[PDB]
């Protein structure tokens, strides 16, 4: 019945549609257009310029003016020249000093991923595909050629793209094809469309962009391992969150996240707190089984997904003294006792050497001893490579392979995510002996001095205690100055807390801005922290290329730098001086590494911030730097940082709180982007993420107050969708086998959901 | 009657050199004066603002332009921008001029004085437009990579910046700002060769301590043009922009735009999550058979020849209600283009008409002209076998047929046809629209900006050696 000739005469015939549509809908979009043509606005009562008449003569210049008439041309006369005064008016304003881009502040250091014929040929083409596609169905059916729809056109593509490619479009579309008029269609469509001379399209491009190919391209542990695995491949170690500014991008733009995965994923950590439980040797509000034991009624029949959240939260539960019954029942909303009898029906069942002490460190004293600086790295981050922490059983030496002991020239103290503990490993840091009623961890009076400062780390809230860190590391009391005057004193970038500063013309000549003092800051003080885009050496390089450059060597030999062009703070402007007022170091900030500037002289509210940009300048192979407020008095103008209004002095400083809505709304859009990821999946990892990236954890000290804001102020929501409950146990599972989460706030989690429910009910 | 009638040269002027390269960058009417009022224009050199006020005439010999005042920026700087705005408690006319070295100067031109320096850019300033829904808001696109939206009103005095357009947006010196008739939308482009389509909040009637930061566009693509675009411009909710090295001025659409819908917020823009991605947007629409719709439309192509490797050449229409949408532009080898856009649709019904006549009547289709006799009394000459296609006077001759021989009686010849379509045909968008009129000038003549009077009756062109081209239609010289 049908032939490739006739075919492709058909196509021709209906292809004239298109020209046919194109003038239809342009015409009509511009008729749209002039009905619709705007009505003047503001018009005047008088002609404002009625009263000025011509300022003609026979400070002035000239104007020669021609007259012309006729169909071509044309000049009536030779012209006529005239002499006209000036007005000269002279602006009452200096431009302020020259950047580049919109320079907006960010708390702490964000990731940055890295940045013709052909282009022109592909955009035509791409172009033409997208105007023919809409035509594609519309045809087969009034050509209504047997066996020719487009998923058997797509089934004949698939039977050159890659060999695995093509298995994953045949797995779900299959081979059923006989009479394969598909082959005489794709040979006509490629006749017409395909002409070669531009623009041109051939079947499989357009097949190739249709929304139905392009996104197509021990047994309890193994459902628990699958069920866990967003969150425990993209769930942070450090802040908690999802898609945050920790981790490694690739030379393409792919990330391997700072998550469970990178410690060797789910069961080693779990396996551990189970151990460790073992080693350790009030009712629910919803029917508790503790009260009703197993029933005797009848219960709706459970669901894959309501057994597997029986599942994983038994595993991650462990071997408690906390029970799944009652979690698991606030999450479904299925009574207690029903929950403790599908458990019975499942029967579910669950699954130290003696090391030699480091002459350089005593973790039991919490001291360095004995030339210690030259028994390791731990302390010259310049130096360091980061590697992923320890993930393994035996002990943390470089016979057993250990990283922290074996990867650098030297020796590392085994850090936090170190699957090692502090009774089985030599190498494992412990925190801070320091204690005292004043001050601590200085950077010190009494007794010995403070190994963290030594090691050139802030100290962690957790493991350094009587320090106070755990209250003074805490956000939440930056601002408590009375707090602040006891110990430690080395937890100023947890704090932030930064001195008061203003931006204004710098003193240097032809230097544009500096940051002057805007309060008085005596010596050691803490003055701010240098922020920016975190970026690699090469994708640094791409930069400089396409004066004035705001890179920071962060970790030298890692590669790692901080720039500071669009987004940053106030300590992007601060200039060169090879004697300056303040210096910078790097600090090990809880897995963090962070730049910190510190004052090495008193300075006056007013004088000028400078520091010495190293090796990498004469105003007094990556070029980068390396190691009741008023408005303050002044002989250089003083701006606003935003606004880039002249400040006055005796004014209220401004002090201008940061919105990162951008910056949570791009880690929104990046875990929509995620093909990997359900739509239940996004839905909660989006709703968890926006709320704790606002809170910038930093250690596992806040996560359990952080997690019951989430579940007191989620509760309805949560309650309100089976996904989302089932998603947030999910996290919860992760956040237990981590041992992050007090078996209390879980327990407080069940009466948050449970009267949420009762009073949705 | 004459809805039809296209401008024609009738007056030029050299401006004194001013500039020791000089070159009218600028051209903008005053849009706020009342209806009647003979329009006054001000053309921006790299030195002086010339303020002309233009008067219609019965004598051919005079001379419709008077410069009614010069005024001569005294700073350090060379400018190349400007816009109109009013005095929020006189009302009287305030000239915005932008420059090199980054400020707004506002001019109180009829009392000859400085209204106010807008100082905040950190770099040159390469265009300005004023907000159609608010007069007292105009907006700049620097070398700074950022737009500034600042506001004349008494409520803003202390601090003028309302909004900046930053962030993500652009990456290389802006060219084109221009803001769409709800004064809510935004359209930005540059060096970068991205086109950026921002919704601006509303404005408080209070002190602003700081302006709003914008760091998304709602619509960005660098993928309409392959080069620097230096004039963007909306034309309802349709898009006309222009780039360098390709002869054309674009007409094109955004999929899902529509300014009757909602205004979108800041954090329903879509954000560089995909850097291979070189399109995105906010509007892009749910149905189409495409997994990653056709987020724009390339609709038509102006025909804009020799402009060569030329830059900071801008176009504009002439929209008003109940006359004609005129676009009109200057090259780099002096020649000025006129569209009427209301051509396309008469010849478009017209095409229809004839090809439809032409299937029906197997060919034996007799056109008569629209201008005298009528269509009932044309059937009545030819009789039942022919059928009468009306044609519009204006469509002079020289998937539809032409004559089979010159000397046959029915239809054109393939020349007549192609002049047509040519200039009309609107079918195919990598096509070429001829320009509806094209006027000559003398000698060397690279434009740089047009400018319509209130009332379409004048057409001002200018550019290099501070040259202004005045083009008038319905004249009242008694020849
Ligand atoms: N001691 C010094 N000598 C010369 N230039 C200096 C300097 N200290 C800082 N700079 C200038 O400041 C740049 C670093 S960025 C510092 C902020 C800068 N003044 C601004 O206006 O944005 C350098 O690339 C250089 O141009
Ligand atoms: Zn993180
Ligand atoms: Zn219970
Ligand atoms: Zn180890
Ligand atoms: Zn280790
Ligand atoms: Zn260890
Ligand atoms: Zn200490
Ligand atoms: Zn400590
Ligand atoms: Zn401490």
């Amino acid at each position: 019945e049908w032939t490739v000739d006739k075919i492709a005469s058909a196509l021709s015939v209906l292809a004239e549609e298109v020209p046919q549509n194109h003038s239809r809908l342009v015409n009509f979009l511009l008729e749209e257009t002039e009905k619709r043509a705007p009505q003047p606005r503001h018009l005047s009562k008088t002609d404002p310029f009625a009263h000025m008449k011509s300022k003609a003569i026979d400070p002035t210049m000239d104007v020669k003016f021609k007259q012309h008439s006729g169909e071509y041309g044309k000049s009536r006369n030779s012209g006529r020249r005239f002499q006209y005064p000036v007005v000269c008016i002279k602006p009452d304003r200096e431009p302020v000093p020259p950047y580049r881009f919109h320079h907006a502040e960010i708390r702490k250091n964000i990731l940055a991923l890295n940045s013709r014929s052909q282009k022109i040929a592909k955009r035509a083409q791409a172009e033409y595909a997208a105007t023919l596609a809409p035509y594609l169905e519309p045809w087969l059916r009034k050509l209504n050629i047997e066996g020719c729809t487009k998923s058997n056109l797509i089934r004949f593509m698939a039977s050159s793209m890659t060999p695995q490619q093509k298995s994953n479009l045949l797995d779900t579309y299959s081979d059923d094809m006989a009479v394969r008029n598909a082959s005489m269609f794709t040979e006509a469509w490629d006749r017409v469309f395909n002409d070669q001379s531009l623009r041109r399209v051939a079947l499989r491009d357009i097949l190739m962009l249709d929304k139905n190919v392009e996104p197509i391209f021990e047994a309890l542990m193994q459902k628990v391992i699958d069920a866990l695995g967003s969150y425990t491949t993209l769930g942070c170690l450090i802040c908690f969150s999802h898609d945050c500014e920790h981790g490694e991008i690739e030379r393409d733009n792919q990330k391997r996240c700072f998550s469970l995965e990178e410690i060797g994923g789910l069961m080693p950590s779990l396996r551990r707190k189970w151990a460790a439980q073992i080693e350790q040797r009030p009712p629910c509000r919803n029917e508790c089984y503790r009260i009703h034991g197993t029933g005797n009624q009848q219960v709706p029949p459970w669901s894959e997904n309501e057994v597997g959240t029986l599942e994983w939260m038994f595993a991650t539960i462990g071997y408690s003294q906390l029970r799944p019954e009652c979690f698991v029942g606030a999450i479904l909303g299925r009574p207690c006792w029903d929950v403790h009898r599908k458990l019975q029906e499942l029967d579910l069942r669950l699954p130290i050497p003696k090391q030699k002490s480091l002459p350089w460190y005593d973790r039991r004293k919490k001291q360095l001893m004995s030339d210690w600086a030259d028994a390791t790295i731990t302390h010259e981050h310049a130096v360091r490579e980061l590697f992923a922490p320890c993930h393994h059983d035996g002990p943390c030496t470089a016979a057993n392979g250990c990283p922290c002991a074996s990867a650098g020239t030297h020796p590392v103290l085994c850090e936090r995510f170190c699957l090692c503990t502090a009774e089985e490993c030599p190498l494992k840091f412990t925190g801070c002996a320091c204690h005292s009623s004043g001050k601590t961890c200085l950077q010190q009076r009494e007794g010995r001095p403070c190994i963290c400062v030594q090691l050139n780390r802030e100290c962690d809230p957790t493991l350094c205690k009587g320090c106070g860190a755990r209250e003074r590391a805490d956000p939440e009391n930056a601002y408590d100055e009375v707090l602040h005057s006891t110990g430690c004193q080395n937890v100023a970038l947890q704090r932030g807390a930064a001195k008061a500063v203003v931006l204004g013309k710098s003193q240097l000549e032809a230097c544009g801005y500096g940051l002057f003092a805007a309060e008085d800051i005596e010596e050691g003080e803490f003055v701010i922290e240098y922020t920016g885009e975190l970026i690699s050496h090469d994708e640094g390089v791409r930069r400089e290329h396409r004066k004035v450059s705001y890179l920071f060597t962060l970790l030298e030999q890692e590669g790692i730098w901080v720039d500071a062009a669009i987004y940053g703070n106030l300590s992007r402007y601060i200039n060169h001086a090879t004697d300056g007022n303040i210096m910078p170091k790097i600090m090990y900030v809880n897995h963090e590494w962070r730049i910190k500037f510190t004052a090495i002289k008193d300075i006056k509210a007013g004088e000028e911030l400078f520091f010495n940009y190293g090796d990498n300048l004469t105003k007094k192979m990556l070029p980068g730097r390396g190691v009741p407020l008023l408005v303050p008095k002044t002989t250089q103008p003083l701006f606003d940082p935003l606004s880039k209004v002249q400040l006055l002095p005796g004014q209220p400083l401004p002090q201008h709180p940061i919105d990162d809505s951008w910056l949570l709304l791009k880690h929104r859009d990046n875990l929509q982007d995620f093909i990997d990821l359900r739509p239940e999946e996004k839905e909660f990892l989006q709703e968890w993420d926006a709320f704790i990236l606002r809170r910038h954890i930093s250690s596992e000290q806040y996560l359990p107050r952080y997690f019951l804001r989430f579940v007191r102020e989620k509760a309805d929501w949560l309650v309100s969708k089976r996904s989302r409950g089932e998603e947030f146990s999910k996290l919860v599972a992760t956040l237990l086998a981590r041992r992050v989460l007090p078996e209390r706030v879980v327990i407080e989690a069940t009466q948050v959901l449970n009267d949420a429910r009762g009073r949705l009910r | 009657s004459a809805e039809w009638e296209l401008p024609r040269l009738r007056t030029s002027f050299i401006f004194q050199d001013d500039y020791k390269l000089a070159e009218f960058f600028d051209v903008k009417f005053y849009p706020y004066s009342p209806p009647g009022a003979p329009p006054v224009f001000a053309a921006t050199s790299k030195k002086h603002a010339v303020i002309c006020r233009l008067t219609q005439t019965t004598d051919k010999d005079a001379n419709p332009c008077e410069i009614i005042q010069l005024i001569r920026d005294d700073g350090n700087e060379a400018n190349c921008a400007s816009c109109w705005s009013k005095d929020p408690i006189t009302d009287q006319p305030l000239l915005c001029i932008a420059g090199n070295e980054g400020n707004v100067k506002v001019y109180n031109v009829t009392e000859g004085k400085l209204y106010r320096t807008l100082v905040g850019h950190g770099g040159g300033i390469n265009d300005l437009a004023t907000s159609p829904a608010n007069p007292y808001i105009i907006a700049s696109a620097s070398d700074d990579t950022t737009i500034r939206i600042w506001s004349l009103a008494p409520e803003h005095e202390k601090q003028p910046c309302v909004c900046i357009l930053g962030g993500e947006g652009h990456s290389y010196d802006l060219l084109s700002v221009a803001f769409h008739d709800n004064g809510r939308y935004v359209l930005s482009a540059g060096h970068d060769q991205v086109i950026n389509l921002w919704a601006l909040p509303e404005f408080p009637n209070e002190h602003m301590e700081i302006p709003i930061v914008i760091y998304y566009p709602h619509f960005s693509s660098s993928e309409i043009h392959n080069n620097l675009v230096d004039c963007v411009a909306f034309y309802g909710d349709l898009i006309l922009s222009r780039a360098c090295h390709e002869d054309t001025i674009v007409l094109w659409r955004i999929e899902g735009f529509s300014s009757d819908d909602p205004i979108p917020g800041p954090l329903d823009a879509p954000t560089p999550t995909d850097m291979t991605k070189q399109t995105r947007s906010y509007f892009t629409p749910t149905v189409s058979p495409q997994s990653r719709p056709a987020m724009f439309t390339r609709l038509a192509q102006f025909h804009t020849p020799d402009c060569g490797v030329q830059f900071f050449m801008r176009f504009r229409m002439y929209h008003v209600p109940g006359k004609h949408p005129i676009l009109a532009f200057a090259n780099a080898k002096s020649k000025t283009f006129f569209w009427d856009l209301a051509r396309f649709g008469e010849y478009a019904r017209f095409m229809a008409d004839l090809k439809e006549a032409q299937q029906s009547y197997n060919g034996r289709v007799v056109v008569v002209d629209q201008g005298q006799i009528s269509l009932a009394q044309a059937q009545q000459v030819h009789g039942p076998g022919v059928g009468v296609v009306m044609k519009p006077a204006w469509l002079v001759p020289k998937m539809v047929s032409a004559s089979p021989d010159p000397d046959s009686p029915f239809g054109f010849s393939r020349e007549t046809l192609q002049a047509w379509a040519d200039m009309y045909d609107l079918s195919n968008p990598v096509g070429l629209i001829k320009a509806h009129r094209s006027l000559a000038i003398d000698g060397a003549f690279v434009g740089r900006q047009v400018g319509w009077s209130p009332e379409g009756e004048w057409c001002v062109v200018v550019g290099n050696g501070n040259r202004a081209l005045i083009y008038q239609r319905w004249g009242k010289e008694r020849g």
